[PDB]
RNA sequence: CAGAUACCGUCGUAGUUCCGACCAUAAACGAUGCCGACCGGCGAUGCGGCGGCGUUAUUCCCAUGACCCGCCGGGCAGCUUCCGGGAAACCAAAGUCUUUGGGUUCCGGGGGGAGUAUGGUUGCAAAGCUGAAACUUAAAGGAAUUUGGCGAAGGGCACCACC
RNA sequence: AGGUCUCGUAGACCGUGCACCAUGAGCACGAAUCCU
């Protein structure tokens, strides 16, 4: 806090609103973006169909090949 | 981090200077930066003088001298070994070299 | 501390004060000692006051002999124009002396031969002996100066203004000392001139000691 | 890579999105 | 397995005229030869090791390692101190981290919440310590909270013999060194913090180098 | 190069604090002495401390050195610091005071003294050097 | 460091620096207790009575000690008071 | 510019405190300040103090003593009631055992102790311990 | 030079200069916002004022310009410090801070994507201002010690180096 | 009238740049306590 006043929170509410917009978590909270790149849309779990099968591998400190689907 | 109380140069409350031309290369240098040197030199050396001294129309005829000033950047001064690079502790001085001769 | 109609100087200690030379302090100043000279004259020198620098010597020998151990005080000189006086100081009172060369281990490392820990302790400046003053701080060791008016006063109890440039006024105030700490333990009378010669106490270089070895017998 | 001859080389592609987006209105 | 005391304040304790060392805080004096204190607490005081961390350095070949040991001891009544010591090997370090923290304990007082009734449990007041980065807040508490801390601090602060404290911490306190040090800083300053219990003049008892240098002087040269 | 280490010279040093009156300037005379006085394991290092004592010899005919403390050379300092003569060079029959130091006496116990004499002033109080 | 009984909580009470009047804890090793001593009233020698001067640590590093031992002598009445 | 008074006031106290001076000179002289170390001194923590009365705001000289921790204004004057002034006594104060809190009210200026006893609240001034 | 539309050298168009009309960007950096109070000094410096021995515009006087010794206020800054702050470099402010509250304005929440696309706005133009998201990553950074390696500098040594 | 003035002789700060000098595949490393 900077401004110390008696009747000083008009200031203090739009600077704590500007700068709790200035945040990551509370973006992607507050935002239709975040909300709508989900790929469940706030689903815990989700049913789906299999078409295939891939094989990726895993990265270049521990050398693997995992298995996965297309859902 | 900060390497120095000022920043190689004299200026602390101007914010401009105005610059000038190195003698060794053609850098352009601000004058408060730049290591300048002022040299009395001589026409000639400890060998010519009895030559001029003994072969000369007027006995006990004084020579003049040669005065002039060079002003160095910092590579060109470093190169040329005018200025050398010091410890952190001994970075602090301001006097000049001792002059024994 | 001057208090009393008895210690006080009577006609001839200012005499001595006057022909050592202890008036005349050095051309800075110190704004600890500034209540110690009397005021500043033409030619940049200035005039020391004789009654502090006397009631300092009071209390200097009030602190010497408040206790009974004498081998518990150390006096220490580290330049050559106080080296014997440190020694006469000490062969007088019994005190122990280090003159030169005071190596920076004798208060606080516990293995070395020479690791003392005495009572008080007194030295001749603060300003070349800087080393002394640090190492007597770490233990419980009060500090008695013969201080300049140039010299700072860092980690001091006592600070005698004085004038610690020539030998004369340095071989005289520690004369004084030793007789003023022997009245007061009272083998030496207050009243009578028990005076062998301050002349004892003296220091000068080789050159003058071949001079008056030449001169006289 | 120093930022003046990034910055310089967007602003080149910058100039030609510009002229693109003129030209392909 | 004898004792040789060198310095005025061992032999003087070996002569059995100190009674505490209560006064020997009092006289502000170092305590410099470990086993004054092992002399004093004994079967009251025991240890417990806190970490050893690896400290490595470069040469030209290889690395040189060397392993420094935090160790605190302090018994459960009073007094606490802390040592560190770096060394080659494990044991010499534990040991030497031992001595160094037995040369430097300090006493500690402790405080009332509220009603004045019995022995206390707390801290006395709000007594902070800083070093390094690490800030220690020690906030008195009610009899019977019990000590809330990091695990460390909390074994340093039973081991200091206060039953409760509230505490708060800030900055980067992985490093457990610093932060027992910050610890330790913050239990060290609860003396030095005027309170109004204590504000008349105390008398100047004699010190005991004046009270027995005869003794001294009669015994060594 | 020939330079000795400090077991020959450290040696040298004990044997000539201990033994200083059956010395000489001759090698072989004080080469038997460290023989007699010192035992050895070797003869190499033997000639080395008789030659390096032979040199303090010379040393210490000309003056005097600061690692040693020899007991013949020694209490000749005391001698010197210990004669009293007949001045003191404090009781001198005429002190020059300042007229400053003559204001300052004014207001220090007295009013005169019989063994003072007042000089004059400098006329220019230019004291500090020229610096810049 | 009283209660309602009357014992005192606090084991020993430390001492109070002279000048400055600070708490001296226990590893104020510049901390000084100077002693210094007492004349007698007609002969001038010593007799036996004591005045100890305390000192903290801060104004000794500081360095300005040796005026408030020369206040607290002049206040006692070792310095005389013209000085 | 000068804005309030009572906080450079306590500053100057705190600083000449914790350095180690014997008298501090106070440049202003105003009643708020005078009732605080009236207060204060009724406390028993410094000792005495003068002013020195002209045509202006004049001065004030406090002798000091070894009694002081620190001296601190919280600014600006918040509003207190009797129903919470056991929080400010739990996070301004380092101990429950000593430390005054002086508020102003409309009984006067005193502490925290005379103003819960004559049952009254007010504005805040400061704290020192 | 293997390659040189590069370092180097000779010419050289716009430009560099002045008037008049425009854009409003810099490592525009003391990388440190403004006002006010308090807490160690020392030696010099620029302005104005105050006091005081002596010298000079040739010998007496007055005040002046030029010196010497000191003070006061403002300003550019210098040196040391266990006051104190910080992670440290360092800072007399970057101090007065868990003992946190003197008043007020702007600004930042891991690293990239990115000052990017879009929307708006000004401009002849170049561009200026405002200013995202999807996605990817567990590091990216600051201070400092210790060997390392320098087409860095200083003292030297070596026929497995040279002369 | 005397006819070599006296005392020791760093008495070398002569220069400014210097040809061309690029690149290195990854697998190959572990952190401890005291007597019977
Ligand atoms: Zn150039």
């Amino acid at each position: 806090g900077k401004c110390r006043g008696l009747r000083t929170a008009r200031k203090l509410r739009s600077h704590r609103r500007d700068q709790k917009w200035h945040d990551k978590q509370y973006k992607k909270a507050h935002l239709g973006t975040a909300l709508k790149a989900n790929p469940f849309g706030g689903a815990s779990h989700a049913k789906g169909i299999v078409l295939e099968k891939v094989g990726v591998e895993a990265k270049q400190p521990n050398s693997a090949i995992r298995k996965c689907v297309r859902v | 981090t900060k390497k120095r109380r000022n920043n190689g140069r004299a200026k602390k409350g101007r914010g401009h200077v105005q610059p000038i031309r190195c003698t060794n290369c053609a850098r352009c240098v601000p004058k408060d930066k730049a290591i300048k040197k002022f040299v009395i030199r001589n026409i000639v050396e400890a060998a010519a003088v009895r030559d001029i001294s003994e072969a000369s129309v007027f006995d006990a005829y004084v020579l003049p001298k040669l005065y002039v000033k060079l002003h160095y950047c910092v590579s060109c001064a470093i190169h040329s070994k005018v200025v050398r690079n010091r410890s952190r502790e001994a970075r602090k001085d301001r006097t000049p070299p001792p002059r024994f001769r | 501390s001057g208090a009393l109609d008895v210690l006080q100087m009577k006609e001839e200690d200012v005499l001595k004060f006057l022909a050592a030379g202890t008036h005349l302090g050095g051309t800075n100043l110190d704004f600890q000692m500034e209540q110690y000279i009397y005021k500043r004259k033409s030619d940049g020198i200035y005039i020391i006051n004789l009654k502090r620098t006397w009631e300092k010597l009071l209390l200097a020998a009030r602190a010497i002999v408040a206790i009974e151990n004498p081998a518990d005080v150390s006096v220490i000189s580290s330049r050559n124009t106080g080296q014997r006086a440190v020694l006469k100081f000490a062969a007088a009172t019994g005190a122990t002396p280090i003159a030169g060369r005071f190596t920076p281990g004798t208060f606080t490392n516990q293995i070395q031969t020479a690791f003392r820990e005495p009572r008080l302790l007194v030295v001749t400046d603060p300003r070349a002996d800087h080393q002394p003053l640090t190492e007597a701080s770490y233990v419980n060791l009060p500090t008695i100066a013969l201080c300049n008016t140039d010299s700072p006063l860092r980690y001091v109890d006592i600070a005698i203004p004085c004038n610690n440039k020539g030998a004369h006024s340095v071989g005289l105030m520690w004369w004084m000392l030793a007789r003023e700490v022997l009245r007061m333990r009272g083998t030496i009378s207050r009243e009578h001139p028990w005076e062998v010669m301050p002349d004892l106490y003296f220091y000068r270089d080789p050159e003058e000691i071949e001079k008056e070895e030449q001169a006289a017998a | 890579m120093r930022a003046k001859w990034r910055k310089k080389r967007m602003r080149r592609l910058k100039r030609k999105r510009r002229k693109m987006r003129q030209r392909s209105k | 397995k004898e004792w040789l005391p060198v310095t005025k304040l061992g032999r003087l304790v070996k002569d059995m005229k100190i009674k505490s060392l209560e006064e020997i805080y009092l006289f502000s004096l170092p305590i410099k030869e470990s086993e004054i204190i092992d002399f004093f607490l004994g079967a009251s005081l025991k240890d417990e090791v806190l970490k050893i961390m690896p400290v490595q350095k470069q040469t030209r070949a290889g690395q040189r390692t060397r392993f420094k040991a935090f160790v605190a001891i302090g018994d459960y009544n009073g007094h606490v101190g802390l040592g560190v010591k770096c060394s080659k090997e494990v044991a010499t370090a534990i040991r030497g981290a031992i001595i160094l923290a037995k040369l430097s304990i300090v006493p500690v007082r402790r405080g009332y919440w509220g009603n004045k009734i019995g022995k206390p449990h707390t801290v006395p007041c709000k007594v902070t310590g800083r070093c390094g980065s690490v800030l220690v807040r020690l906030i008195p508490a009610p009899r019977g909270t019990g000590i809330v801390s990091a695990p460390v601090p909390k074994k340093l602060l039973m081991m200091a013999g206060i039953d409760d404290c509230y505490t708060s911490a800030r900055g980067c306190t992985a490093t457990l060194g610093n932060f027992a040090k910050a610890t330790f800083d913050a239990i060290s300053k609860t003396y030095s913090y005027l309170t109004p219990d204590l504000w008349k003049e105390t008398v100047f008892t004699k010190s005991p180098y004046q009270e027995f240098t005869d003794h001294l002087v009669k015994t060594h040269t | 190069g020939r330079v000795r280490t400090k077991t020959v010279k450290k040696a040298a040093r004990v044997i000539i604090e201990k033994y200083y009156t059956r010395l000489g300037n001759d090698f072989h005379t004080n080469k038997r002495v460290c023989e007699e006085i010192a035992i050895i394991p070797s003869k190499k290092l033997r000639n080395k401390i008789a030659g390096y004592v032979t040199h303090l010899m010379k040393r210490i005919q000309r003056g005097p050195v600061r690692g040693i403390s020899i007991k013949l050379q020694e209490e000749e300092r005391e001698r010197r610091d210990n004669y009293v003569p007949e001045v003191s060079a404090l009781d001198q029959e005429i002190i020059e005071v300042d007229p400053d130091t003559k204001e300052m006496l004014k207001l220090l116990d007295f009013g005169s003294l019989s063994n003072l004499q007042v000089t004059q002033p400098t006329v220019g109080m230019n004291f500090k050097t020229p610096r810049g | 460091m009283q209660n309602d009984a009357g014992e005192f909580v606090d084991l020993y009470v430390p001492r109070k620096c002279s000048a400055s009047n600070r708490i001296i804890g226990a590893k104020d090793h510049a901390s000084i207790q100077m002693n210094v001593a007492e004349v007698d009233k007609v002969t001038g020698r010593f007799n036996g009575q004591f005045k100890t001067y305390a000192i903290c640590g801060a104004i000794r590093r500081m360095g300005e000690s040796d005026d408030s031992i020369l206040r607290l002598a002049k206040a006692d009445g070792i310095v005389s008071k013209n000085f | 510019v000068r804005m309030n008074v009572l906080a450079d006031a306590l500053k100057s106290i705190n600083n000449a405190e914790k350095r180690g001076k014997r008298q501090v000179l106070i440049r202003p002289c105003s009643k708020v300040i005078v009732r605080f170390l009236t207060v204060m001194m009724k406390h028993g923590y410094i000792g005495e103090f003068e002013i020195i009365d002209d045509h202006r705001a004049g001065k004030i000289v406090v002798n000091l003593t070894g009694r002081l921790n620190k001296c601190g204004v919280i600014s600006p004057r918040f509003d207190v009631q009797l129903k919470d002034l056991e929080k400010w006594q739990n996070n301004l104060l380092p101990s429950r055992q000593f430390g005054f809190i002086v508020l102003t009210t409309s009984a006067g200026i005193m502490d925290h102790e005379e103003a819960r006893r004559k049952h009254t609240g007010g504005k805040i001034l400061g704290f020192f311990f």
